[PDB]
């Protein structure tokens, strides 16, 4: 137009990338925990000898 | 948290489930030393080699 031009807005193009979950599917497993560290035991038994 | 003759009873049951797994793995022995070779040559510290 004259001191300007008209516009007409469409919509927002959006893209959003996310990186999904992978790796998480074999961590089933969730904790809380208030103390320092978390200990574990492992125990072998050598049973086979003659 | 274990009583301390409950940790006999623990190590005692123990015991007696690897005596078990020790004579059959000696069956297996004999007869793994049965098919292959045909002599079985027993030995040890308390038994002259035969």
């Amino acid at each position: 137009a004259g001191l300007y031009t008209t516009y007409q807005l469409l919509e927002v193009q959006r893209k959003l990338k996310t990186l999904p979950a992978f790796f998480l599917q074999w961590f089933p497993r969730q904790i809380n925990f208030q103390e320092d560290m978390i200990a574990f035991d492992k125990v072998i038994q050598d049973v086979t000898r003659v | 948290t274990l009583s301390i003759a409950q940790r006999r009873d623990r190590v005692i049951a123990y015991l007696l489930m690897k005596h078990r797994a020790m004579h059959e793995n000696t069956w297996e022995w004999m007869a793994a030393q049965a098919a292959q070779y045909g002599y079985v040559d027993v030995q040890g510290q308390d038994y002259p080699l035969v």
